[PDB]
């Protein structure tokens, strides 16, 4: 049968699946301690993400604006960059480390970031001189890409300035891990995968902490837990996982490229399959065996998709949308459990690379539908084809796509980012086994609240 | 005094925006400048100028394509923030449409990408026939003219009307100067384009509500009980063709008088139509606003039934919250007018202390309003930052905070509840029963378990678990 | 404002709110290895309680029957107890407790359990000399109480069985734990509590293994894992801590008179205060120090149900029904978050214990509003209600509601037992701190897709 990979056909974009690279960037940022983003343009390029980011986690993240206005519209702005670092510096004294994220408008008017940089490193180390900043200039042009290649532009370029300065020393015997833009829930379970395997690990970003608690003392804790050390300590790694193509890959790269850590791109890890195949990747390169209970939560999860997916699953019609590296192995997890995934929507202009992606042979390979896989698809896309009688079981996506569902009268299960229209899923893990098996009772759960809506066989659910 | 903060000694510009009022001052001698230059890297609260010609205006009405000339992000950023209902199925919160602009168009320029969206747009959906299009930054900077291009689809499509807005982010200081060339180029181009007919002896606009949680509808509720027709509202669950209608109006009401006394003063100048300020929030504001309109159609024994009527339904609850809330402590850290239109009603109406207040964007004009109208004591602050946020928390102690929701998560972790002043709780707030749901949320969010049980720590082995009795009016 | 309690005002029941004490038992020893209940009585009082526990749990557990006939009904049963333990006995070689369960038929004729059991024990002694099995008499006629009392019943009789046999040994220094009738979850959390505080503590019964994999080598692991020296060792704990009034708290004060174990009975761990004053109970007994992970935990539930309480869940109307000890606990944890539980349902005839509970006291001091407890109530009783008038906002209980709340269009959420028509709940926790944020959590995201189903607001989902 056949996967056929389509671009949308309109120019425009209605309902847009993914930001700007700008917000992607920031994103990286806000997973670092002692960092806060200096965004170089209009004040609405900063004020709104900030907003998705409290959306999502409901949590506040810093990240400042350089808040280019008219005159530097027309006359440069590379003045705004330079006060807006020094009024962080003077304000933050913990701050450790600026992005300096560009958007349309400073890409536009041509501004120099790098020079702007010489500039700023002459003035804080004169004004600070017992203190450092890594100041790493991200180039990210919103009329290219999307929030997918911003968070790994960013990602990568805040891994050069800061292994650009420290370089290579002493063999650390940790793997670096870049899971790419995944919840902190995500991180949870992977810190537990590495602790049960004996594996030292440092996961880029480690956003545990983004679920901060309300403590007695009011303390803050509402951070990023890498820090400048754990960056440099890349560099002297024993090997990189590469857990998403598109979402910090290319790191792995650089750190390959320049200080000979070798990368390992592995599938994302959604279902059994790719976390099987992640685990075997990681004994590999470690030389660490798999633990006993690691064989028992697989074994747990697969026991619990089993309760549902003959009974439940099979043969239902399935539309995912989200990040390319999360659509793609969310539907090699639906065919475990006898789902068919058969509209795929990626959201920007990468087709290119997602063509010569291996996860798309391998969903040619063991499909027995038909899949379409649209890429540089907006949301429409999916609205388009449910009205012109494409008949779905189920929607997997972020919240922005609720509409769609709720008026099509389908259950949908939310995935990726943003997650805002339901409470604590940024706590749940969707990879690995735990996520496998929490992502299968969702499904189910959200089949059965729509049966008993609809009143589609709803005395069905007593001995299942 | 003007205040020099602590946090603030490096930045010491910020001295002159921010004003603690004291016994005996002459006010006059200590507003605030505001609207003024943001300080880079400050984290300013200010939006951008394109976020208050689509998001806070246009994007309101029910009816209309807001097609964002630009890369993807404005228009992604722009969609799923807003809570403003229609009785249409909210066609204005389910969609945003982009030209998706890409380096392409930057090079060679944008104006046929820009044309082929709008076709686009109107041929996937057939029954909307009306836009609006915005610039961004980019499209901006590199001289797309949207005007031209608006023309021609016209020209096209004889079925469309279509409304050029010329706001890129950058423009103005913030927020503001979208709203003001929105409601320049609507008055200049859109009104007087159409008319309607007249089926009351009372007619009015009411200018400067955007239908926040059904805002507009509850007030809606009042103009039909008194007979008195609404030609147009700018911009709660509005049409952009009833936008067109604007000049037949007896009288503009205006409430916010900051991103829409533009228009109204353009109506008053162009057409002799009369603008009144009021107060939509706030109990006896309301009873006020609406004998001040019943006065000028000569309609009183009207507005007293009506007035009356809705003071046994709602008195008795909003004095229950007052007895219980009279004495707290409450910021409002919200755009601008709301400050002016909050500080005296709540302290009227429930017995609530504002002690600090600060706009993101407001005039001197909204300054020498909330100034006026509020205490002693208070602390008032133009375009706030996050680090002055929290030095105000520690001089002034609030027992609530009213504020955006990100702000809400921050100060929740101090264990200072918030109610959301911009897109509400439990809305609407507007009018009467808006004033009691107000009240409400801000009895649940200050008398909540939850902040009690947050300050105890469970390894002290001098303190216990408290219990805490709540009420319901 | 009042809380009144009430008897139900019919004779009969409609929509049995508890099964009868029979299947309480077999609960109970379902929990310990080498365990196999033997009810002795008709052959559905087997068959409808394994079908129950397959339903809840979505796993078999072993629990024969004794095959009363008509010839038993006549003559008496003894010779079907005694062929029964025999050929468990044979057939089972790693049997070591049978609890003997009666029913309503074999109380009703008067068999002699413990002249069996002489027999029996005779019996085993000659057949199998290096065995020990250890025979229970249960006494559960299904005309009183409920499952409820059952499963107290059955805990305390097997405790008495094997405790007699062994006595008092050296100290163990661990505390006992009753943590009455709970998840699979509830029991996985005591545990990190317990290990985070650095205690040793026998829970008991320990069914974490309940929810068992589905292992590469084809073994089943769905045992209970409370052994027999686990339970002989009771004697030689340092103290008992009794979660449950009503489940097993009996057996914590059967220790305490027997061997001088003192008995400190808590409320219920529902909610953060009831779960602090566990803690605070356990640190006292034990004089360990409550650890800051633990202070951490609640402090992220406490920020998780901020973001809920004064948006979503006040002046919101709740009913709760299920087993005493988790509804007054629920109402309790209710109040926190600003729910208003107006009406609650207890299913049984143990009203004059009720009239005593120092929690109805905590609800009367507390309460703003009226609540009305209903005792000896059937699920008829909340669907009357709702049709003469109540207006409910939220449903808490247990699967066999479900169809109350589906016509009556009112979002429910899952608790107790069983919960049959929804995925996993089994092994998510409701109680400690843990518990509280995913009940919360759960009730949120069912009002969440109540709003969308019915169109109540649901733009409202988006900046909260
Ligand atoms: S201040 Fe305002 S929101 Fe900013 S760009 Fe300018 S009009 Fe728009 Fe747009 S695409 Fe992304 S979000 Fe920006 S970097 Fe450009
Ligand atoms: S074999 Fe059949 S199901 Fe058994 S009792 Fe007899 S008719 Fe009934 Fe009833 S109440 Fe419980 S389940 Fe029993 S112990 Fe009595
Ligand atoms: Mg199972
Ligand atoms: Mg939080």
């Amino acid at each position: 049968a056949e996967v056929k990979l389509s671009p949308r056909d309109r120019e425009g974009i209605i309902n847009p699946m993914y930001d700007c690279q700008p917000a992607g960037a920031q994103y990286a940022g806000i997973g670092i301690k002692d960092c806060i983003p200096l965004v170089h343009g209009g004040q609405g390029c900063t004020m709104f993400v900030r907003l998705l980011f409290a959306q999502h986690f409901k949590e506040n993240f810093d990240v400042a604006s350089t808040s280019l206005h008219e005159e530097s519209a027309v006359f440069g702005g590379a003045k705004r960059v330079e006060e807006g670092v020094l009024v962080l510096a003077r304000r933050y004294p913990n701050l450790r480390v600026i992005p300096i994220i560009t958007t349309c408008s400073t890409e536009v008017i041509g501004d120099d970031i790098e020079g702007s940089i010489r500039v700023c490193n002459r003035a804080l180390e004169a004004e600070f001189p017992d203190r450092k900043i890594y100041l790493a200039p991200v180039h990210t042009p919103s009329f290219k890409g999307s929030h997918v290649t911003g968070y790994a532009e960013c990602v990568k370029s805040v891994f050069k300035t800061i292994t650009d300065a420290h370089g290579k020393g002493q063999p650390s015997g940790k793997l670096n891990v870049f899971p790419g833009w995944v919840n902190p829930g995500d991180v949870v379970l992977l810190k537990r995968y590495f602790k049960e395997m004996d594996v030292e690990a440092n996961i880029y970003m480690d956003t545990e902490d983004f679920d901060s608690p309300m403590l007695p003392n009011k303390s803050i804790e509402t951070h990023g837990r890498t820090t400048v050390e754990d960056i440099a300590d890349s560099a002297n790694a024993l090997a990189t996982l590469s857990l998403a193509r598109y979402e910090g890959n290319t790191t792995g790269e650089l750190l390959q490229k320049t200080f000979a850590v070798p990368n390992a791109l592995v599938n994302t890890p959604y279902g059994i399959k790719n976390t099987d195949d992640m685990l075997r990747k990681i004994a590999e390169v470690t030389g660490k065996e798999i633990p006993e209970s690691l064989v028992r939560e697989r074994g747990i999860a697969l026991d619990a998709l089993a309760d549902l997916a003959h009974m439940f699953f099979a043969n239902k019609k399935v539309a995912i949308f989200g990040h390319p590296d999360l659509v793609l192995g969310l539907a090699q997890f639906c065919m475990e459990v006898e789902l068919e995934p058969v509209l795929l929507l990626i959201g920007d202009d990468q087709g290119n690379k997602y063509k010569k992606d291996p996860r798309i042979e391998e969903l040619k390979n063991t499909a027995h539908f038909d899949i379409e896989i649209v890429h540089n698809a907006d949301l429409w896309e999916l609205e388009k084809r449910i009205n012109a009688g494409l008949q779905l079981d189920l929607i997997m996506g972020h919240s922005k796509g609720r509409y769609v569902a709720i008026e099509a009268n389908i259950p949908m299960v939310r995935v990726g980012f943003p997650t805002f229209d339901r409470a604590g899923l940024y706590r749940k893990p969707s990879i690995g086994y735990q996520g496998a098996m929490e992502l299968g009772e969702m499904i189910a759960n959200a089949m059965f609240a729509h049966m008993e809506y609809t009143r589609n066989k709803e005395w069905i659910l007593n001995t299942w | 005094p003007m205040v020099l903060l602590e946090c603030d000694k490096d930045i010491p510009e910020r001295q002159k925006h921010i004003y603690l009022k004291a016994p005996n001052e002459d006010t006059r001698e200590f507003l605030p400048i505001a609207n003024a230059a943001t300080i880079p890297g400050t984290l300013s609260e200010r939006g951008c100028a394109f976020c208050g010609a689509k998001l806070v205006i246009g994007g309101v009405l029910k009816d209309t394509i807001q097609m964002i000339h630009g890369p993807l992000g404005c228009a992604y950023d722009t969609w799923h923030t807003k809570r403003y209902p229609t009785d249409n199925g909210h066609f204005n919160m389910k969609y945003v449409w982009s030209t998706d602009m890409k380096e392409s168009h930057v090079v060679f320029g944008g104006e046929k990408r820009l044309e082929k969206s709008m076709h686009e747009a109107f041929d996937e959906m057939p029954d909307i026939k009306r836009m609006i299009v915005y610039t961004t930054c980019p499209t901006a900077l590199i001289g797309d003219d949207i005007k031209a291009v608006a023309k021609k689809v016209m020209k096209d499509r004889p079925d469309v009307d279509v409304f050029t807005v010329e706001c890129p982010g950058f423009s103005g200081v913030s927020q503001s100067k979208g709203h003001h060339v929105l409601n320049i180029g609507w008055i200049n181009e859109k009104v007087e384009t159409m008319e309607k007919e007249i089926t009351s002896e009372y007619t009015m606009n009411f200018i400067g509500d955007f239908n926040i949680q059904g805002d507009t509808q509850l007030l809606q509720t009042y103009w039909d009980r008194l007979g008195i027709q609404v030609v147009a509202h700018f911009t709660g669950n509005g049409t952009y063709d009833d936008l067109r209608c604007m000049h037949q109006a007896q009288l503009n009401v205006v409430n916010c008088a900051r991103s829409s006394g533009y228009i109204a003063n353009e109506l008053k100048k162009r057409y002799g139509i009369p603008r009144l300020d009021i107060d939509s929030w706030g109990f006896n504001y309301m009873a006020e606003g609406i004998r001040k309109i019943c006065a000028f159609f000569g309609i009183e024994e009207k507005g007293e039934e009506l007035i009356a009527e809705e003071y046994a339904k709602w008195k008795p609850k909003l004095d229950w919250y007052k007895e219980r809330l009279q004495g707290k402590k409450m910021a409002i850290w919200t755009g601008g007018p709301r400050l002016w239109h909050w500080t005296k009603s709540v302290e009227d109406d429930l017995g609530v202390q504002v002690v600090a207040m600060s706009s993101k964007f407001g005039h001197e004009e909204d300054f020498e309003k909330v100034i006026a109208r509020g205490k002693e004591g208070t602390y008032y602050i133009d375009d706030g930052n996050e680090l002055e946020f929290f030095e105000i928390i520690d001089l002034v102690k609030p027992d609530v905070i009213f504020t955006g929701p990100r702000v809400g998560e921050l100060v929740k972790k101090l264990h200072i509840p918030y109610v959301n002043g911009h897109g509400y709780h439990n809305g609407p707030y507007m009018g009467f029963e808006g004033f009691v749901n107000l009240a409400r949320d801000m009895y649940n969010a200050v008398h909540n378990p939850l902040r009690h049980l947050a300050a105890v720590d469970i390894r002290d082995k001098s303190q216990t678990t408290p219990v805490i009795v709540r009420g319901a009016a």
